[PDB]
RNA sequence: AGUGGACGCAUCACUGGUGUUCGGGUUGUCAUGCCAAUGGCACUGCCCGGUAGCUAAAUGCGGAAGAGAUAAGUGCUGAAA
RNA sequence: GGCUCAUCACAUCCUGGGGCUGAAGUAGGUCCCAAGGGUAUGGCUGUUCGCCAUUUAAAGUGGUACGCGAGCUGGGUUUAG
RNA sequence: UCCUUGUCGGGUAAGUUCCGACCUGCACGAAUGGCGUAAUGAUGGCCAGGCUGUCUCCACCCGAGACUCAGUGAAAUUGAAC
RNA sequence: ACAGGUGGUCAGGUAGAGAAUACCAAGGCGCUUGAGAGAACUCGGGUGAAGGAACUAGGCAAAAUGGUGCCGUAACUUCGG
């Protein structure tokens, strides 16, 4: 119980809801030196983890020929700008399976709504 | 090591247990009594109970639920019909464990677990 | 050697002994081969020998490792002259002379 | 601090011998490196003689440099001073690598 | 110096500006009523005697209800006590609060850890595991040699061998604070602590450097 | 996650194209290899005109781990395919002229910033 | 493993010392009927807290 | 002063594994009269995930500093002489 | 002989304290005290040992009936072909 | 028969096993059969590709024992034992 | 009242090449001790992050491919393979 009232306060309460399948755009914050940057990351989210302050969810893209997979924290301040692109239509929660086949015959269909 | 788990093993499989639950659940709501070892029905609460919580709404999806379980139509035209009105009001509760001493032939402790109403 | 600019400790100590080779021993145990020991000496040396010696090499850079000691190579135990008419050996090779 | 400390770099490693000076804008290519200027010494000697003055005065210049690479070898050396990255370098090992496109 | 008593509650982080993620245990402390205070004149050691929480006064025996009625302090879950560090002085009746923790900066944590049942030696410490194959016969995870071949005639005192774990005292030093919650009565520890949720813990300042 | 008698990929064009690494340093124990370490590897599959030559033991720096690495920010970056930047085995210095594939930023603490200047994605 | 020498009644006697069985001593009587019977268990008459139990 | 390997302790908040007690996809077959919908069996029938708990590969801590008497050694003063 | 498990003595491999030095500093060599801790991964051969490849502080020496099959292994030795 | 496993090459970063060869080798040995031999072999030895808890390093789970209760109820061994 | 051995005849449906296989028709049984939490450990298994034979004498065991149609299929050869 007194646990629970901690979250609610770090807790921000501007991020978006979407669907695990999609296209996000995230700028994710970078430390060096004095200058404190953003860096752009586009992909496709291929895990929901929504749990309290916790809750991640698994990006995945593919760069130079090979596929990369990173891992954020919605409720963290590393994370400051997020959108969704291209909105995926995939009736399965984990997208665990892209990782098999290549990206290029795995396109996925917009949502259409 | 059980550490906060629920749910005992009975020397029974996986496919063992769901069919002694659902046996079990469907002989205690057809004679509004029966008499079993005082682990399984602590365990039976678990399963009976539940299905006149689903019973106490009546309706075709509710109802097809409830026949996935219990595995027989005598046992769920039963509910929605006469488990439902009576235990309406009730919430939660639904029966009650009645110890009886332990048997004769491997001293194994019985309970007699019922229906709380008891049809009055 | 570049911290040693003298031969100081050479007429200090005017031998230098090599490791001998350990024996044989039972269950077929071959010795450790003996550590090579190495001198150090200050850059630019010239080493001269008797009996119409010459100079083995010249040192010009640090890092030069010059071979100017073989050691003697190992004998044969009783096993190695395994054989059907002999069947039981009693002869073994000496190790070479250092 | 960016044409600040771009300035404050390119007109002292002059004073040292610093020939064949590029500035290069990287803006928007990387997300690590903001401007890449590059530096060239005639041999082993004369690029660790700058490697080391650079160091030398970013440490009562303020800024603390957060590495270096030129280790018991001049083949390739490279230190930072934050936003702002230098690369000294020679004459024979600059054609080998590619130029001005990093 | 003296310590507190409290009870574990969950483990969370805290996230900052800068953008470092520091694992932190909630620790939910009460206000520390002291019960009786030991001095030199009377059994030689300087102590004082603290107690928390709240407990139903059906079950508190006599015995207990009377110790407590004598320093006019209420009832409480458990009973310590700490000791005194050479020139402090405490009154009986006082109720010791959160706020001291707010310049320690470092704070040990002891508590009663896990019990994981009869363990095997495999697991009591991590024994390296015999190969699963190759002809083992019925011997994949058993200790083995126990002793020397008639020489020692026995097996020697403190041998390393299957037991018991958890159910102990258990030991973490120099456990760094994040935030001390004095209007909420909390305490933050980065880190994790022995024991699991609801079970009392006792934090003192650390002792190391 | 990388450790003794692993299979990796090669990242630059050194001549490299299959390698294996053969000797993870660290210190005595060392189990496994992380994101930036030194770590020995012995070239199994290579260009026959490249710069290198099949069976040449040296040292090597791993670029892109298939556990990942572990941002203090509970974030981690896995990727697809575990890759080495060949360097040479007296010295620190990195053989090929190009690094293919991106690299992570926490190879800055471990003071091979060079490789980061090369690899243009991230 | 077998054992080399033969254990006498002190040896057994001594072992068995934890083979005694307890007494209950735990009988209660029914508010109602009468009839003794452990706790929280029902009478041999089916008979509970003084409520008309089954009684079968 | 900082950062590393092994070792030990503690926790599952992070990252994962298991999770045959949760949901879903699917092949053959039987049954609930039948369409639909379900349940049984085929290694949990085969897979996709996945709650708590447990766990490490995951993350925090520790090897102290200091005090007394000391070994080798270094000493102060000082006789036998 | 290998795996699990270790223990003890110091004739000490490293770490620790020193003496001498033909010890300018780093790096060294010999000797003394000190057993608290640590003291490797693979190919070859059944291997002990050893060679080689590559790390670190080293990859210590011996007792334990050259420890440990009422713990495992049957690769050598191994009756019968 | 020996020395520097014989030493060069493949196989490996590293190969007392394997493969055609250098020689200082000739005993066997030609129906107590010699050489080569396609196919064949639960045949001896070596290597490679996919594959995996064989392993670093084990962890979890499913079942039967192991544990407690109720009933029946052995064993080899034993000069006596505080 | 033993998880062993024992010759002949009858040979249903579903998918299948079938007397293999999975369910199932008629028919026969739940295997003459059971109830409890699921400790170490033992046995039969399922799953697994990173690596993939680095363990071992030895890929032992495990793990993996596994069917039909089509294309193509080396050295060698007794021309059959």
């Amino acid at each position: 119980n007194i646990i629970k009232q901690l979250e609610q306060e770090q807790m921000k309460q501007d991020v978006p809801s979407f669907r695990p399948g999609d296209t996000v755009e995230v700028k994710v914050w970078v430390v060096e030196g004095s200058k404190k940057r953003l860096q752009a990351f586009e992909g496709v989210v291929i895990a929901i983890r929504n749990r309290g302050l916790h809750s991640a969810f698994t990006v995945r893209k593919i760069s130079n020929g090979e596929g990369v997979e990173r891992v954020f924290q919605t409720h963290s301040p590393v994370v400051d700008s997020i959108s969704v692109k291209r909105r995926g239509a995939v009736r399965k929660a984990k997208l665990y399976y892209l990782r098999e086949r290549t990206g290029k015959a795995a396109r996925i269909k917009e949502r259409l709504n | 090591m059980r550490h906060r788990k629920s749910g005992r093993q009975l020397n029974r499989n996986s496919s063992h247990r769901q069919a002694m639950f659902r046996n079990m659940a469907g002989s205690l709501v057809r004679h509004e009594i029966i008499k079993t070892t005082l682990p399984k029905a602590k365990e039976l609460r678990r399963v009976v109970e539940p299905l006149i919580t689903l019973a106490k709404t009546d309706s075709v999806a509710n109802r097809r639920l409830a026949f996935a379980r219990t595995r027989d139509n005598e046992i769920v035209a039963k509910l929605f019909n006469e488990l439902g009105p009576r235990f309406a009001s009730r919430a939660g509760g639904y029966t009650r464990i009645l110890k009886c001493g332990f048997r004769a032939g491997d001293n194994a402790p019985m309970a007699y677990i019922e229906l709380v109403d008891r049809s009055e | 050697d570049e911290n040693l600019n003298t031969l100081i400790d050479y007429r200090f100590e005017k031998s230098f002994r090599a490791e001998r080779g350990q024996n044989g021993a039972s269950r077929d145990c071959t010795g450790k081969r003996g550590k090579d020991v190495t001198i150090k000496v200050p850059v630019g040396t010239r080493v001269i020998d008797q009996g119409t010696g010459e100079t083995m090499g010249d040192m010009t850079k640090h890092g030069q490792r010059l071979l100017v000691a073989k050691g003697g190579w190992h004998g044969l135990g009783n096993t190695r002259f395994k054989s059907s008419v002999n069947r039981t050996p009693r002869q073994k090779t000496n190790g070479t002379p250092g | 601090q960016g044409k600040a400390l771009q300035d404050f770099v390119i007109d002292k490693i002059d004073d040292l011998k610093g020939q064949d000076i590029i500035a290069l804008d990287v803006q928007g290519k990387s997300s690590i490196t903001d401007c890449m200027i590059i530096c060239t010494g005639t041999s082993s000697r004369h690029v660790m003689s700058i490697a080391d003055h650079v160091v030398q005065e970013s440490r009562a210049a303020g800024l603390l440099p957060l590495g270096v690479e030129g280790e018991n070898s001049a083949d390739w050396i490279v230190v930072d001073l934050g936003d702002v990255i230098v690369h000294v370098m020679q004459e024979e090992s600059r054609r080998l690598y590619e130029l001005e496109k990093l | 110096m003296i310590g507190l008593v409290g009870k574990k509650v969950g483990m969370t982080r805290i996230f900052t500006e800068d953008g470092v993620s520091i694992p932190v245990t909630v620790i939910e402390v009460e206000a520390n009523r002291v019960t009786q205070v030991k001095d030199l004149a009377n059994d030689g050691y300087r102590a004082i005697q603290v107690t928390t929480g709240a407990k139903k006064a059906n079950r508190v025996t006599k015995p207990e209800a009377g110790h407590f009625a004598k320093a006019g302090v209420e009832a409480g879950r458990g009973l310590w006590e700490f000791r005194l560090a050479e020139g402090e002085e405490f009154t009986v009746g006082q109720s010791i609060s959160v706020e001291l923790f707010a310049d320690v900066k470092k704070v040990d944590v002891t508590g009663t850890s896990k019990g994981k049942g009869f363990a095997g030696t495999v697991k009591r410490w991590n024994f390296r595991t015999q190969d699963a194959t190759h002809g083992n016969s019925l011997s994949h995870r058993v200790p083995g040699s126990i002793g020397q071949n008639q020489t020692p005639g026995k097996v020697f005192k403190g041998k390393k061998m299957a037991g018991q774990m958890g159910n102990e005292r258990v030991t973490v030093q120099s456990l760094d604070v994040v935030r001390v919650d004095a209007e909420r009565n909390l305490l933050l520890v980065k880190g994790a602590v022995p024991g699991a949720t609801g079970s009392d813990l006792i934090v003192k300042p650390a002792v190391k450097a | 996650m990388i450790q003794e008698q692993t299979m990796l990929n090669v990242a630059d064009n050194s001549g490299a194209r299959r390698v294996m690494c053969i000797k993870v340093l660290g210190g005595s124990h060392r189990r496994y290899a992380g994101v930036g370490d030194i770590i020995k590897i012995t070239i199994k599959e290579a260009i026959p005109r490249g710069k290198v030559k099949k069976g040449d033991v040296l040292k090597a720096v791993v670029v892109r781990t298939k556990k990942g690495v572990r941002r203090p920010d509970g974030s981690v970056i896995r990727f697809d395919g575990n890759a080495c930047v060949l360097l040479n085995n007296n010295s620190e210095q990195p053989i090929g002229t190009r690094i293919f594939g991106p690299v992570t930023r926490e190879l800055r603490s471990e003071k091979f910033m060079k490789i980061i200047s090369l690899a243009p994605e991230v | 493993a077998v054992q080399q020498n033969k254990p006498t009644r002190s040896k057994r006697g001594m072992r068995r010392s934890h083979d005694a069985l307890t007494a209950v001593t735990s009988l209660s009587v029914d508010k109602t009927s009468g009839e003794k019977h452990l706790r929280h268990h029902i009478t041999a008459d089916g008979y509970y807290r003084g409520r008309k139990v089954i009684a079968k």
